[PDB]
């Protein structure tokens, strides 16, 4: 049960207990999982009285390539347990690549627990700094409308979908958020670009009680608002006649929205008046719900360029930087949210995992060995290595972060990070160029509609005979299928290489499937990633999914706003 | 500086713009109000009064396919649309003539007329896109091993494909896919990717045309 | 030897014959029965099944004007049909398009029709011959300093001049002596003195056509 003072006190006690709870986090992870086969090869059994020392002297650091076959083993019909343990209820993907290729990680109910608490805690310190009305609401551009099922019959998933469609999500978040404007089915609408418009419209619906505007990211926010600049007159029309735009085709959201609609002409006079009154839409956000106390989102790292466009939108409204973690392990809360984005820092919550740091202090890089978290050095930058319930045990995520200070005894983290970048050579390609060129070729049938392609992805399905390619697309508007069908053909026609030519012309690799997905999917991916625990080197999204990639994958299937197999061929 | 007399939905004006931009000319476009055909246009073709019209050396160059061969011959050093043999040239010209007859009239029928006229036009264009699909066979383009003469000739019809799909209430793609398929392939050329206006608008122009004449 | 599929009263087929003969190319003449089209006509043109069609190097070329350009491009060594410049080949193409359509449509209403279509047709033909006389400015030929492209395009309508003189009841010569006599110059050439059948035969033929279809 969420309250302000007790949780912050316990959080104070806890951050001050940083060593014990960290050490205990280690013990707990391993108590739960003394059985890991990874660990068998390492010599573990638990207990003893040199545990921490034994773990750190006996267990080698690991990369995405090496963790790939094992969680892959878990996901594909070998429903089996491995690097963590339990076949997990879901699996993630990780930005940057595993040699150009897919990265799999386990999701457990622990990951849901950390989730509520960090936000339990987060909202508490922020509402400590930005107190909300206990009867108002929030404009949250959040989505987890999609849920794919892996080929072994096992769920593999995003942080969003798995949290939002989690059984404990609704009851758990009931007390620590202002109630969502959107009915869950539209949030979970098989069409989230249309649902996004419905979301624009939903948060817009209860503005006067609305206490914050939220996206995980500033870029998410700005995406919403440039779109706002595009569609406000249409929204006026839709909401006005009590009849929704012909833009909207999926019946359950249409069903829910008709439940929301009756004809109301006066207010249009209002919105039109205010909206045309602005100077280049500056300060749009306080214009919509003028008593929102904040704009909330991740403001650091590769999102720093999106803080300003958003600031333009935010006007003089304060920007509060969001905390930092993902399914791969939670890292740190901002408990002083009143701090500006440029100075925003996030302090580590210690039972979320057992975390260690490799110093770059020598040159670049530096053959120094990992030292503890309160053993880390102020002002210096270290790489995060993660041990938690997410499949990570002493795992190199590949990201560099800086110590600005300590809140009591737990250290304060800063990100000036962006790409976790080096790469290696692939096989979800059909080169980066070939795939990218491909979307380019196909997307211009859409360009004819005054729309540009925002983002794209892909996938190898080998449950099917023959197996098939799935191309995923993020565009700026609803359209017809015919052009999208057309597009899929071009995705196929853009793969200029002779090889692909052999199979699909013969047909021993099946017709590519274009499953068009809805707005914000790749936004779901960026938002989950930069927030992901390590250091904002977290944004080069892998472009085609081998069976071993997941975070994009849960998000794969359910918002097929349409999905097709080439009627050519 | 080449002056082009053009019309936003002219598939033919588009033949001109695509041709020129395919080559390497920087040129100016002037939009026509065919209710008020220009002093320079009425001097370019005082009887047809039709576009596209490219003006070079103060010499009016008229008719779309005429204008694109003009494109070839006015800058003969970089991007040829024909191949080297005379027979290949006659094949490409052959097929450009193909683009211009039963193909153009049939689309004219599918978005311009209805009923007894419509289905005639509908089976005509499916037939056309089928002989088309047959001769495309495999080639990335049409008139050479690269972006060709008639590539320019028939690519420009692929923004009206939306128009045809809707009033026809068809889908010209499950009957002959490699065609539209080749089209969004040809859209990657900066020659057509900046010369051709939006198809919802093109759709809407045929909608205006239809609403006028029912 | 190149193989021409043709039709003896066809003006367009005469255009082809004219081109090869103006050159010096030795070719074999073939008459097609549209009632009983030969295997090669069917195997060269699966779609239009129309004449003329020349088989050369085992590759088929169809349409008369295509042919002529095919003939110029394959034999560019002795008597060139087009000017060297882009802009003159331009005008020639422009004017080759003019006689093939409006002049051929108008003429089509003259010999093949009755009543109002024939009267309006008469007006169209004399206006069009008036324009041809005007563009000609007053040139001896059309397409180059010697016998040219659009001369070749138009000259085969001179074998039908007589049929237009009879059915349209007009003298294209008292109104434009320059075009008929443009033809009567060009008639001194074996390309026209051996390609265009007697105008008597075309007159009896077209009159026969008007007997067959009502
Ligand atoms: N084959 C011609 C067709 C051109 C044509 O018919 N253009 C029409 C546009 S539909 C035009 O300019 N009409 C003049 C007018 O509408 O007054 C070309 O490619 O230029
Ligand atoms: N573009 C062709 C079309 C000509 C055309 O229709 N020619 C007549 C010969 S006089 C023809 O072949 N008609 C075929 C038929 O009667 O079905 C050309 O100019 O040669
Ligand atoms: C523990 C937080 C779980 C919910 C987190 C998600 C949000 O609702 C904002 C982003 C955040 C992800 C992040 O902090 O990395
Ligand atoms: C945990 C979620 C609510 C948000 C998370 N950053 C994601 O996009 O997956």
């Amino acid at each position: 049960t969420f309250d302000m003072n007790r949780v912050i006190d316990e959080f104070d006690e806890m951050t001050r207990n940083a060593h014990q709870v960290q050490k205990q986090t280690l013990k707990e992870i391993l108590l739960k999982n003394q059985s890991a086969i990874y660990l068998q090869n390492c010599g573990l059994n638990g207990n003893a009285t040199d545990p921490e020392e034994a773990f750190k002297s006996m267990v080698p650091l690991v990369t995405d390539v090496e963790l790939e076959p094992y969680i892959k083993r878990m996901v594909d019909g070998d429903t089996s347990p491995i690097l963590t343990g339990h076949p997990v209820p879901a699996i993630s993907l990780s930005s940057g690549t595993s040699q150009g290729r897919p990265k799999f990680i386990p999701f457990t109910d622990e990951l849901m627990e950390n989730t509520l608490q960090l936000f339990r805690t987060a909202f508490a310190f922020r509402n400590r700094d930005f107190p909300i009305d206990d009867n108002g609401k929030a404009l949250q551009f959040i989505f987890s409308s999609k849920q794919y099922i892996s080929t072994g019959g096992v769920p593999v998933g995003t942080a969003t979908t798995n949290v939002y469609r989690n059984p404990n999500f609704k009851a758990g978040m009931k007390s620590i958020t202002s109630p969502s404007c959107s009915p869950d089915e539209v949030i979970f609408s098989p069409d989230v670009h249309q649902a996004l418009y419905c979301h624009l419209l939903s948060g817009i619906l209860f503005r006067d009680q609305v206490q914050y505007v939220f996206a995980v990211f500033a870029h998410g926010l700005v995406h919403a608002f440039r779109t706002f600049e595009q569609v406000w007159e249409e929204i006026v029309t839709d909401i006005k006649d009590g009849v929704l735009s012909n833009r909207i085709t999926v019946p359950s959201v249409r069903t829910a929205m008709s439940k929301l609609l009756t004809p109301n002409p006066e207010l249009a006079e209002t919105i039109r008046t205010k909206c045309m009154s602005l100077s280049n839409w500056y300060g749009l956000i306080p214009a919509l719900f003028p008593n929102a106390k904040y704009v909330y989102g991740i403001m650091t790292g590769s999102m720093e360029p999106y803080v300003p466009k958003l600031r333009h939108y935010a006007g003089d409204l304060p920007l509060v930087s969001h905390d930092y973690g993902s399914s791969e392990g939670w890292i740190a809360a901002n408990v002083t949210p009143r701090l500006s984005p440029e100075e925003a820092t996030f302090a580590v919550i210690p039972n979320l995992g057992y975390f260690e740091f490799l110093p770059v202090s020598e040159t670049g890089e530096g053959e120094e060995k990992p030292v503890g978290l309160t053993q880390v050095k102020i002002g210096e930058e270290y790489e995060v290595v993660i041990t938690n319930y997410a499949g990570l045990y002493r795992y190199r995520l590949g990201d560099v972060v800086k110590v600005i200070g300590f809140y009591n005894n737990t250290p304060q983290l800063k990100f000036i990070c962006r790409r976790n970048l080096i790469l290696s050579i692939n096989i979800d390609k059909n080169t980066e160029r070939d795939l990218q060129l491909s979307v380019e070729s196909a997307a211009k049938r859409l360009s004819e509609e005054k729309i540009e392609v925002i983002d794209f992805s892909s996938y190898i399905d080998v449950s099917t005979d023959p197996g098939h390619y799935a191309i995923f697309w993020e565009i700026s508007g609803e359209t017809n299928e015919d052009v999208l069908q057309d597009c899929c053909n071009c995705l196929d026609r853009a793969f200029i290489d002779a090889g692909y030519v052999s199979s699909r012309k013969c047909k021993t690799i099946g017709a590519l499937e274009l499953r068009v997905v809805a707005k914000g999917t790749f936004r779901k991916i960026q938002e989950h990633f930069l927030g992901l625990g390590s250091s904002a080197g977290q944004f080069k999204m892998p472009r085609c999914v081998k069976p071993s990639n997941a975070k994009v994958l849960q998000i794969l299937c359910e918002n097929v706003v349409s999905s097709y197999f080439s009627t050519a061929f | 500086l080449p002056i082009l007399l053009d019309y936003w939905p002219s598939m033919f004006g588009m033949r001109a713009r695509v041709a020129l931009r395919e080559k390497g000319v920087e040129f100016e476009y002037r939009e026509e109000d065919f209710s008020n055909k220009s002093p320079l246009l009425l001097q370019s073709n005082p009887i047809h009064k039709k576009i596209p019209v490219l003006v070079h050396n103060g010499k009016p160059v008229c008719e779309s396919l005429n204008v694109v061969q003009y494109v070839d011959e006015a800058w003969p050093e970089k991007n040829p649309f024909f191949p080297s043999d005379p027979y290949g040239r006659a094949q490409a010209r052959f097929w450009a003539d193909f683009v211009d007859k039963k193909f153009t009239d049939a689309q004219f029928k599918v978005w311009g007329k209805k009923g007894e006229e419509q289905e005639a036009g509908k089976k005509e264009f499916i037939e056309a896109v089928k002989i088309l699909e047959s001769e495309l066979g495999d080639k990335p383009y049409f008139g050479g091993d690269s972006f060709g003469y008639v590539d320019i000739s028939l690519i420009t019809f692929s923004s009206w494909f939306q128009a045809y799909e809707k009033f026809g209430n068809f889908s010209i793609e499950s009957e002959s896919p490699k065609l539209i398929a080749w089209a969004k392939r040809c859209m990657e050329k900066e020659s057509v990717s900046k010369s051709l206006p939006d198809s919802e608008k093109i759709v809407a122009y045929a909608a205006e045309y239809r609403k006028n004449n029912l």
